[PDB]
């Protein structure tokens, strides 16, 4: 434990409230349902199997989605392209290796060109105000994994998947922040494959008792169980892989 | 854009130029630098986005402000607050004086300050050496050039390999550790304390191998006892002289004991037991600690 992890833990807890989005956004936007929004984030997901990109960068680059809808009216046709340049920032931003955009533009097949792609770019970058730099589920999650002495990966694959699952469903899942949603899915995750609970150690370090996950949980207990019915399926395809311990293959607990 | 009064060409780089301006308006001097859009086809270097994003998160005393960002099609311009100059200016400046005692312990304790506060934010600096370090005539000194700064996460991934100037690079890096952290911005700091206290760059490489032929002759050379681990790290080589390690009182001859314990604290091999920036500021080095004004 380095002496600067408790000061970043609250300092994340503080800029998770400052660069959510609003919750209640997808009304005011006209043309564009919390349907479509998933279809992007799904493809999302493919995109970053694709070019082997972090799983950081998908949660960052659906934050940036997020936000941007938050303040900005977009028609269905433009959507894909303002989903293509949040990918494309958050690339740059987390990535070693950042795909070209010339990359970004052949994987919507040419739906977009080279000089739409880095005007969005421009646009969302103007939009966030250049303040890329979200806290994620994924940042909490790895945070809470030092708690598991020894590591248990199982844990940490399944507990990635739940959390990933949140970010196609904004109804119900804008309602949590980052470190809210990757508590339940730690317990969730570790509860189902160690049958153990939320630990004392996270419980004070982050605030949340048990009871205070219950409400995610509960959401995120149902999203478990309905998983394989749901219409986006490229997040269970992509932790049926062995480098995730196909954690997705595993049942779900029947009851909590 | 109009405003400014290009006053002269302070810096230089790839990307860009750096220029002390002046703003026609309200007067204030400012240091503009200027990033190339338009031999980008990529858009908007990450560098740049990162050097941006962070810098707006860091708000400290001892971290240059970013006063503004002016983006437009064909170009990208950061404004900054000015100040006098950096560090190695100072240096060249003072190589025959020297630097007075309680101002090199003033700008290090100053330094570890605002690299505490970055790493309490969660930022890497990665690229700490004089010449990314600023003065004004007050007696501040501040980090700056942010552009190969990183956001880490809790705990780290393997990120990019290619960072730090060869001279202040990490002996972590230099083996090739997919793993490294906040170790490598006090390795950095502890070559640039060295180098205040005897107006010499202590590691002076002209390569890889040199860099830590260098390393290892000043510290001796790591063994699994010291650093547990370092014979099994991906650039290490059995085959490599074994030095011992020399005595404090060879490196750093003005140094008083002190002194002599932080920086050794500091240059450690095993970057789980380097000091931090926050328990630097607490060692008896600093119990002294004034802010005196520099000669310019
Ligand atoms: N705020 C500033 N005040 C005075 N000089 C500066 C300032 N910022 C940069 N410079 C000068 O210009 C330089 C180059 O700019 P820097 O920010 O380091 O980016 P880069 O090294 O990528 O060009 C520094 O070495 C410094 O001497
Ligand atoms: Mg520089």
């Amino acid at each position: 434990v380095p002496d600067y992890q408790e000061d970043i833990h609250t300092y994340l807890r503080e800029m998770e409230v400052k660069c959510k989005p609003k919750v209640g956004y997808m009304k005011r936007q006209p043309d564009i349902t919390n349907s479509m929004r998933a279809i992007l984030v799904d493809w999302l997901v493919e995109v970053g199997e694709e070019y082997k990109l972090q799983n950081e960068t998908l949660h960052l680059a659906v934050n940036y989605i997020d936000r941007f809808l938050s303040s900005m009216s977009v028609l269905r046709g433009k959507l894909q392209l303002v989903g293509t340049a949040a990918m494309l920032l958050a690339s740059k931003f987390e990535e070693i290796y950042p795909p070209e955009v010339a990359e970004f533009v052949y994987i919507t097949d040419d739906t977009y060109s080279k000089k739409q792609v880095l005007r969005m770019e421009h646009l969302v970058l103007k939009v966030l105000a250049f303040d890329l730099a979200a806290p994620t589920v994924n940042q909490f999650l790895t945070q809470y994994f030092l708690h598991l002495q020894p590591a248990n990966c199982k844990v940490e694959s399944l507990a990635m998947f739940l959390g990933e699952l949140s970010l196609i469903d904004a109804d119900p899942y804008l309602k949590y922040l980052p470190s809210l949603i990757a508590g339940a899915a730690f317990h969730l995750a570790l509860y189902t494959v160690t049958g153990q609970s939320w630990p004392e150690s996270l419980a004070q370090q982050t605030g949340y008792t048990l009871e205070s996950l219950k409400p995610c949980l509960v959401d995120l207990h149902q999203t478990y169980l309905k998983a394989p019915q749901h219409a986006q399926q490229s997040i269970r395809e992509k932790y049926k892989h062995s480098k995730y311990h196909s954690v997705s293959l595993l049942n779900p607990p029947e009851t909590l | 854009m109009e405003n400014f009064q290009k006053v002269e060409k302070i810096g230089e780089g790839t990307y860009g130029v750096v220029y002390k301006a002046r703003n026609k308006l309200t007067g204030e001097v400012v240091a503009l630098k200027k990033i190339r859009l338009d031999t980008e086809t990529e858009g908007v270097p990450s560098t740049a986005i990162r050097e941006i994003s962070l810098l707006k998160e860091l708000n400290h005393p001892n971290i240059v402000k970013l006063l503004d960002v002016i983006h437009t099609e064909n170009k990208l311009y950061l404004v900054f607050e000015f100040l006098h100059q950096d560090l190695k200016k100072f240096m060249d400046a003072s190589a025959l004086t020297g630097i007075p005692l309680p101002l090199i312990k003033s700008y290090l304790f100053q330094l570890l300050q605002g690299l505490a506060f970055c790493h309490s934010h969660r930022v890497l600096h990665r690229d700490l050496k004089p010449q990314n370090l600023l003065i004004n005539t007050e007696g501040a000194i501040k980090l700056a050039d942010f552009g190969l700064a990183r956001a880490f996460g809790v705990p780290v991934r393997t990120y990019t390999h290619e960072v730090v100037t060869l001279w202040y690079r990490a002996p972590e890096i230099l083996l090739g550790c997919k793993y490294y952290s906040t170790a490598v911005d006090i390795w950095s700091l502890g070559c640039i304390f060295a180098e205040m206290v005897t107006r010499r760059a202590l590691f002076p490489g002209d390569s890889e191998i040199d860099q830590l032929f260098r390393i290892f002759r000043t510290l001796g050379t790591p063994d699994e006892v010291v650093w547990p681990g370092v014979t099994s790290m991906p650039d290490y080589k059995p085959s490599f002289p074994k030095w011992a390690r020399q005595d404090f009182s060879k490196v750093v001859p003005p140094l008083d004991e002190d002194g002599r314990s932080l920086l050794s604290q500091m240059l450690h091999y095993d970057p789980n037991k380097r000091i931090s920036a926050k328990a630097a500021l607490a060692h008896p080095f600093f119990q002294d600690v004034t802010k005196p004004v520099p000669h310019l």
